[PDB]
């Protein structure tokens, strides 16, 4: 257990008791005495989980097309960088098959339908197993931990079965895996605005003379 | 530690309590029996500390409270935008600053108001505005009305999330007592946070939205063919035609060539000649320079890192050679007491006020406002007014803090303990300086009247016979107006064009500003003010220090803050308690600010105000009367108030109509104060009697049994309606007049 | 009839206590709680069941002519627009006459949701009279002549339940075809044709 | 509730604003449809 920059006060409520654990709370943002609202440790644990969950795909979407482009598998109009897709209408954009908000509407409706139906859940686990919603709420019960739901429908092969201490490696290996996709997110993110290319593209450059740095890229270009 | 606690659901969210008035109050949860409860209910509404004596209870009223004034304050923002969106000629206003009057309020057309919606220009009518929003919305690169729509939503937006944010941070997690006592935390982000980071970010939209807009504006473009505010970040070849220090990017700032920028960071002074007003460099620069200092001092204090100044450490290390250590103590008590720091605060805002209203005037910081009179005028004597009510307060609470938190007993000071044994010299000797001021200030008005009117004009004091030069003032005068050049070298012009070095700046055929000349009248005027100030402090003084006992009645703290007497034994004891003084205070208030704004009115008017002819012939408003008529109350009489209140009473029938009849009503309301300052209220009690009987005759007398005003209603009541008399008949009088003539 | 185990509007929520599945369309929906007192409920339904029978008579006459024109078949105007015509006689007569005629029947019902029972006779031959026996839901020749409201309570719920949700739909189509025709500008009808053909961009956000 | 927020709605303050308030209409719509009368000329 290499603890990382672990106080006095925080060494109290840390204790390794959650996966993913070094301790590493030098503002005290986690200590149990006043808690209200959202700050609370299994709402943190919770909103940092699927935080990192989330920008794990997002950063997995926002390369492909470049990189698969590259590669001569997609078609050169489709290929564009990430931040050229229609998402910032100033920065290019793409004609697709109805509307840059009609999809908008379209795509609310449906995550709006997921987002409070596992709303619920958190406030009193089970509760969505009674009801009928054509048949599938009989699997859409849960397991008694909002963040790890598991069942036949989140967990349609065994993996993490018939042992206990490999899931929490498993665990593990998630907060590991999360916490690297939010850092790559922002790095992404601060490169498009300084560089004005794809990040796969800023990959080559550095790759093959690593001449052109940070410092090079400090003007601030449009 | 420094830690954020809190307690959750700490109060039901509930329609019981509405339906009970007097709820707060144990004595008044009863019911009512006479009247007197009704004024009782609103009288003590916001008065928490009686309500309980927990502290904590307090501070989470007092946190909840401060989030509603801040919805509300949103609101009021969004009204003005909105209606500068909706209403108004500002986009005419754009291409014709110094021919279009500023309106942006619109009447409907019922019993005959719509003549109120004069001709203004630019195929607009209605209200003239003098809040001198069209120059702030200049000055910020608004050049569209969509613009504006946005802002007033975004304000909106920000009032809803005020209210539910008051509505959670007391109904459901509330603060703990520590999270209120954490100063050097608070102090912390107050002075880093707030401020320097608030400059910060202001200083960052002037140097990318408000100086490119205003080149453009000032070079004569239409603004409907001014380049988008963001086509100015997205398109850098744009904002280089303009700085071509831009092609280098923040490289400079790194490197420490700072000098590159030297093109939109200036230290010039002075004022723009095409607009009348400051540079805009200069005060980016400014707004930077001070972010840089209150990022730095936001430093000072110690939270969790054991790092950093202890403010208890600060005040009991320096002590006093006269025996003890005068500062210990200080800290327990400006811990636990909100009254004191709010008298503290309210002293410190109330004279920043004042110190706005001054600097304002003479370094006009807005495009077009300094021969805009009417706004100059309104801005500088809305300040005062402002300014001089916050001071008063300060004193209020401080015998409120003496009378309820003072404990020798608890918490002692060896200061405060000090200047309670020396009250009479202290008092005696203000009283004496008093008297001093006022003879020799007033007295020498008194004697011209007598000599000019004995037909002995060399025996005055005046410029021309017996001088009394202010040779100080002058002085420092000088000084002021050759600095450029010596002890600032790197200073291209003064501050002000008011201290000296001749010079004029004109924009549109009228005088911005121009040298103030000081002579005998001014002397005199400066004076008087002293004379005004130094009563006021007397009264106020007096109030706090005596608070809680004095030779004639031993035990006064016994009797509270507010009381109306202790009977008319011992001679007669009518307001002898802290709030009569504050009471008798306000009027002295009211005298000194009144007379502070007449000088003001007439000074610029008469020297600095006017127009300019091709050749270069100053003509003023007033033709120079003040250093001759200005030395003799007649003077002020017949020059002053006679000649200038024509415009008011001559506005009946025009689109200025509204503020003769403000003048009358105000006259009116000012009179009718007096019938409650000099009467009792025993007479009325007696008379309601009498129709209650009446009433009583004919089955028509209510359960709730009439009663007359308490002794301290009636001059709450009376100094009240005195004030509000008063500040409009001078209001209508000010903006009839700058607006009719200028 | 307490239900608690009923599909409710917002799954995992707990319904409010004065609401248990008794009436007709219950789903346990009332955030507001303008239904808290009971003394206001009946005055709720009534008020409900009255604006549904509008609105469904509004939306049957609204559409179907629509829908003919389009075709063909008839040659009626347009909706929004018949109240500005002129017809055999002034407007402003046809709407006190309108005001009597309806006034009367207004009286009738209002009487007897203050005293049930009260008007169930015919008042000029006092041997014709009505066999409804709750509150709403008059019965008779005159309001039921093929005799369909006389069933066992379980026919009788989902009958009344079919009705109210027939109801509450036309209640929004109402409102929304008034919406759309003051925004797009022309018939309902041609709004679905315009949606049908471009389902991408013929929407909210074209105008 | 709805009995306490009639209750509350029944107050005094509140009853004077909504009443003056109507009746403020009422003789604004009279002025605008019979403006500028000195008499009763009806009869
Ligand atoms: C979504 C953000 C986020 C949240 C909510 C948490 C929450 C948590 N982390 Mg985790 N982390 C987060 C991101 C990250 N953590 C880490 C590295 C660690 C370590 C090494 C440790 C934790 C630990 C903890 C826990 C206790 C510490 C605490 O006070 O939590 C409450 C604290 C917060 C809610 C702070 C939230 C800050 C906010 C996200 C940003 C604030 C502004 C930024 C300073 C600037 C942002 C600029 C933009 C442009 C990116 C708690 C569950 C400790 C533990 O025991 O975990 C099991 C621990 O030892 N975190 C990294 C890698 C650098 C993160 C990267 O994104
Ligand atoms: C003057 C501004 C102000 C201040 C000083 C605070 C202070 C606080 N807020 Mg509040 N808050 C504010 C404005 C403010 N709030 C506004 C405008 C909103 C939007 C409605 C909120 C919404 C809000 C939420 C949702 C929460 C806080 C919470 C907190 C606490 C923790 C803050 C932190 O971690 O840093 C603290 C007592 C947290 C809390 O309750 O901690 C116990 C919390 O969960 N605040
Ligand atoms: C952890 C993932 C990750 C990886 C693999 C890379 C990889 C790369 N980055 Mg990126 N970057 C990251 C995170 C990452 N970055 C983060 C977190 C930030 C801050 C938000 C940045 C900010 C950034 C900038 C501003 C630039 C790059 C650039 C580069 C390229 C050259 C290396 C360099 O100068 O980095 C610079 C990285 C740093 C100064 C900080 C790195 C910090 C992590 C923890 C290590 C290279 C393809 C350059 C490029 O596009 O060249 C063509 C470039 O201009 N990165
Ligand atoms: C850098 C952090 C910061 C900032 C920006 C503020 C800002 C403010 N504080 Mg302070 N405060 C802070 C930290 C901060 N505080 C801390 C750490 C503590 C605990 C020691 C306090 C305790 C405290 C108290 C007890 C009070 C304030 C109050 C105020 C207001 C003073 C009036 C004013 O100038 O309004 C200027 C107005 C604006 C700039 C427009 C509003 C902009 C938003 C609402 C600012 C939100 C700031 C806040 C930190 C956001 C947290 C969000 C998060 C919890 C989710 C102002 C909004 C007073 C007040 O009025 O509270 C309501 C007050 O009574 N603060
Ligand atoms: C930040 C400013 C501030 C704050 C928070 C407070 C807070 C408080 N003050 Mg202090 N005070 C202030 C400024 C402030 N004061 C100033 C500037 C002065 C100098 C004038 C005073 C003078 C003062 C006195 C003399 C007293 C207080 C008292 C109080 C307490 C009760 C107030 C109450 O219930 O009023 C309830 C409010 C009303 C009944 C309504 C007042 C309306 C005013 C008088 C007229 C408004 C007219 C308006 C401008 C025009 C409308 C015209 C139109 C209708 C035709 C409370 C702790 C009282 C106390 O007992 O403290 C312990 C007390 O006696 N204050
Ligand atoms: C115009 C009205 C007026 C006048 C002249 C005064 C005068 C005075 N007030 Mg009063 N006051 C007034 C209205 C007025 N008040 C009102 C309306 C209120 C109610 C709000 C008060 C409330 C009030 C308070 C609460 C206080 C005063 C104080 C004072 C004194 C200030 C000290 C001073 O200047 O001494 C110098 C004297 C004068 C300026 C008077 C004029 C003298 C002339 C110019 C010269 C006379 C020459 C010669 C002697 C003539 C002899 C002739 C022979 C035949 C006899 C002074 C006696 C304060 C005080 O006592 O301070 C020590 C004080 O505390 N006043
Ligand atoms: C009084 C009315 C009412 C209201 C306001 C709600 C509100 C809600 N219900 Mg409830 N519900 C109601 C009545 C109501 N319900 C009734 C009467 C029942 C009994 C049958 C239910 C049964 C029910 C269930 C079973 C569920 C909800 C759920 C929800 C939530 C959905 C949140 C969301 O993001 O939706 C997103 C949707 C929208 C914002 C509306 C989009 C509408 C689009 C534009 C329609 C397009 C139709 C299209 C043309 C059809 C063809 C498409 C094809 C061509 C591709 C929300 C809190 C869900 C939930 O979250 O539960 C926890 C849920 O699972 N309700
Ligand atoms: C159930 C009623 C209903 C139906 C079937 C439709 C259908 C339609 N509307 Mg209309 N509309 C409705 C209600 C309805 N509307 C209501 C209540 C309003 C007022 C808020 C509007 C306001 C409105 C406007 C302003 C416009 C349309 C338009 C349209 C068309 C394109 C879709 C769209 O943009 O929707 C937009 C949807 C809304 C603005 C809000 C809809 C809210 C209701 C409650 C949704 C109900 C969904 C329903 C439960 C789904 C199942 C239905 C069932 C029969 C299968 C489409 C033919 C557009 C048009 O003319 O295209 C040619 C158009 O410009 N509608
Ligand atoms: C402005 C300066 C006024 C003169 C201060 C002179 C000065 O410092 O005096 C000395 C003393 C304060 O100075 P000390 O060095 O003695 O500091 C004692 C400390 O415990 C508190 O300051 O002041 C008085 O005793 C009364 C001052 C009020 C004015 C009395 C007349
Ligand atoms: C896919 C796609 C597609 C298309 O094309 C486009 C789009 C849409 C754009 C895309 C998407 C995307 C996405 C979704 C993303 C996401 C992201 C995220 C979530 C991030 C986070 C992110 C996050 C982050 C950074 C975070 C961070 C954090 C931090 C630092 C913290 C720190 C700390 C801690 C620990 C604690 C202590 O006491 C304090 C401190 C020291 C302060
Ligand atoms: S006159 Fe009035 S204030 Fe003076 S002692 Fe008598 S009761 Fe008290």
């Amino acid at each position: 257990r290499q603890l990382w920059f672990a106080s006095k006060q925080s060494l109290t409520y840390l204790d390794g008791t959650l996966p993913g654990d070094f301790g590493f709370d030098p503002l005290g943002l986690s200590d149990p005495e006043g808690t209200g609202g959202f700050i609370e440790p299994r709402w943190l644990a919770y909103g940092e989980i699927f935080n990192g969950r989330t920008a794990m795909m997002g950063v997995v979407g926002m390369i492909a097309p470049e990189a698969l482009g590259k590669v001569g598998l997609v078609p050169p109009e489709t290929a564009i960088p990430w931040f050229q897709a229609g998402a910032i209408p100033p920065a290019g954009t793409y004609q697709y098959w109805a509307d840059p908000y009609t999809l908008f509407v379209f795509e609310m409706a449906l995550i709006g339908f997921a987002e409070h139906r596992r709303l619920q859940d958190w406030y009193n686990p089970g509760s969505m197993g009674k009801q009928y919603f054509l048949g599938l709420e009989k699997y859409l019960g849960g397991s008694g931990d909002p963040a790890y739901p598991g069942g036949p429908i989140f967990n349609p092969l065994g993996f993490g079965t018939k042992s206990e201490k490999e899931m929490k490696e498993l665990k593990l290996k998630e907060i590991k895996n999360g916490r690297l996709a939010m850092l790559a997110f922002l790095g992404m993110s601060l490169q498009a605005i300084f560089t004005g290319v794809g990040p796969f593209q800023n990959l080559l450059d550095h790759l093959s003379d690593p001449v052109n740095n940070n410092i090079l890229t400090s003007l601030k270009f449009h | 530690e420094v830690k954020i606690v809190v307690d959750r659901d700490p109060v039901k969210t509930s329609f019981e309590e509405w339906a009970r008035p007097g709820h707060f109050s144990r004595t008044l949860a009863k019911g009512p029996d006479t009247t007197t409860w009704i004024w009782n209910l609103h009288a003590d509404a916001h008065d928490f500390d009686s309500h309980t004596g927990d502290l904590e209870e307090i501070s989470r009223k007092v946190f909840s409270a401060h989030f509603g004034q801040l919805s509300i304050i949103f609101l009021w923002l969004s009204g003005m935008y909105f209606h500068g969106a909706r209403f108004s000629n500002y986009e005419a206003w754009l291409s014709d600053p110094t021919h279009i009057g500023p309106s942006a309020q619109v009447v409907w057309p019922i019993v005959g108001q719509e003549i109120l919606n004069g001709d203004v220009g630019g195929g607009f009518r209605g209200i003239q505005i003098t809040s001198g929003f069209f120059q702030l919305w200049r000055a910020s690169g608004i050049t569209s009305e969509l613009q504006l729509y946005c802002t007033a939503i975004g304000a909106l937006i920000f009032a809803a999330l005020m209210l539910f944010a008051g509505w959670f941070h007391y109904h459901k997690a509330a603060p703990k007592l520590a999270w209120f006592q954490d100063v050097e935390s608070m102090l912390n982000h107050h002075l880093a946070g707030l401020l320097g980071l608030g400059s910060l970010s202001w200083a960052g939209h002037q140097i990318h939205v408000s100086l490119p807009i205003n080149q453009f504006l000032d070079a004569g473009v239409d603004p409907k063919e001014i380049p988008l505010p963001h086509e100015f970040i997205l398109n850098r070849d744009l904002l280089a035609q303009l700085y071509p220090s831009f092609a280098e990017g923040a490289t400079p700032f790194f490197t420490l060539n700072w000098s590159k920028y030297a093109e939109f960071l200036t230290f010039r002074g002075g004022l723009d000649p095409v607009t009348g007003g400051l540079w805009l460099t200069d005060i980016a620069h400014h707004h930077l320079a001070i972010a840089i200092l209150f990022l730095i001092a936001g430093h000072m204090y110690r939270t969790n890192w054991g790092i950093g100044h202890g403010l208890k450490d600060i005040l009991e290390a320096h002590k006093g050679p006269f025996t003890g250590q005068g500062h210990k103590g200080l800290y327990e008590i400006l811990t636990t007491s909100w009254h004191a720091q709010l008298s503290l605060n309210l002293a410190m805002l109330g004279s920043t006020t004042i110190v706005v209203a001054h600097h304002m005037y003479s370094m006009p910081p807005y495009p077009y406002l300094a021969t805009d009179y009417g706004t100059q005028l309104s801005l500088f004597t809305h300040h005062m007014w402002i300014g001089g009510f916050l001071i008063v307060g300060a004193a209020a609470h401080a015998a409120i803090f003496m009378v309820r938190d003072y404990d020798p007993t608890t918490r002692y000071n060896d200061l405060l303990d000090r200047v309670l044994r020396h009250r009479d010299a202290i008092i005696s000797h203000l009283n004496w300086v008093c008297i001093f001021l006022g003879f020799h200030s007033f007295g020498l008005y008194i004697h011209n009247d007598t000599m000019s009117a004995l037909g002995r004009p060399q025996d005055m004091f005046s410029d021309t016979a017996i001088q009394l030069q202010p040779i100080f003032a002058q002085w420092v005068q000088n000084i002021h107006a050759t600095a450029p050049g010596v002890t600032a070298p790197g200073a291209t012009t003064s501050t002000s064009l008011t201290w000296g070095g001749g010079e004029l700046v004109a924009v549109g055929g009228k005088v911005a500003l121009l040298p103030i000349p000081l002579g005998t009248a001014d002397f005199l005027v400066h004076h008087i003010h002293a004379f005004t100030i130094h009563v006021t402090v007397l009264i106020l003084l007096k109030g706090v220090l005596f608070a809680r006992s004095s030779r004639l009645i031993p035990d006064k703290a016994n009797l509270g803050f507010r009381f109306p007497c202790d009977g008319p034994g011992r001679g007669g004891t009518c307001q002898v308690s802290a709030w009569d003084h504050v009471f008798l205070g306000l009027f002295w208030m009211y005298n000194a600010i009144s007379v502070v704004i007449f000088h003001f009115s007439w000074k610029m008017q008469s020297d600095v105000w006017g127009t300019i002819s091709d050749q270069g012939m100053v003509t003023h408003i007033t033709g120079g009367n003040f250093a001759q008529s200005s030395i003799t109350i007649n003077g002020w009489l017949r020059d002053f108030l006679w000649a200038q209140a024509s415009q008011v009473i001559q506005s009946y029938g025009s689109s200025l109509s509204a503020y003769g009849l403000f003048f009358l009503g105000a006259h009116f309301v000012w009179a009718f104060s007096l019938m409650f300052l000099f009467s009792g209220r025993g007479y009325w009690q007696e008379l309601i009697e009498s129709i209650v009987w009446a009433h009583n005759k004919l089955k028509v007398a209510p359960a709730t049994q009439p009663r007359a005003l308490s002794i301290i209603q009636g001059r709450a009541v009376g100094v009240t309606h005195y004030l509000l008399g008063g500040i409009a008949t001078t209001w209508a009088f000010f903006l009839a007049r700058i607006i009719a003539v200028g | 009839a307490s239900a608690p185990d009923r599909p409710i509007w917002f799954p995992g929520s707990t319904p409010p206590p004065w609401l248990d599945g008794s009436l007709p369309g219950d789903f346990g929906f009332d955030p507001w709680g303008l239904g808290s007192d009971p003394e206001s409920l009946k005055w709720n339904v009534q008020a409900e069941l009255v604006h549904c029978r509008w609105a469904m008579l509004g939306a049957a006459g609204i559409f179907i002519p629509e829908l003919l024109t389009k075709i063909g078949i008839l040659n009626t105007p347009s909706w929004y627009t018949a109240g500005e015509q002129e017809y055999f006689t002034d407007t402003t007569t046809l709407f006190v006459v309108e005001l009597i005629l309806i006034g009367w029947a207004e009286g009738r019902r209002w009487a007897d949701i203050i005293k049930p029972g009260s008007v169930n006779t015919d008042p000029i031959f006092p041997n014709n009279k009505l066999t409804g026996t709750d509150v709403g839901y008059p019965g008779g020749l005159w309001f039921d002549p093929l005799g369909y409201g006389n069933a066992s309570p379980e026919k009788l719920k989902e009958l009344r339940t079919k009705e109210i949700k027939n109801g509450r739909l036309a209640m929004l189509a109402v409102m929304g075809a008034w919406f759309q025709a003051e925004y797009t500008g022309t018939g309902p009808i041609d709004n679905l044709f315009a949606h049908l053909a471009d389902p991408g961009h013929a929407t909210i956000f074209r105008a | 509730s709805m009995r306490d927020i009639k209750t509350y709605l029944s107050v005094a303050p509140v009853l004077s604003t909504l009443w003056f308030g109507a009746l403020a209409g009422l003789l604004i719509e009279i002025n605008r449809l019979f403006p500028d009368a000195l008499s009763f000329p009806f009869f």
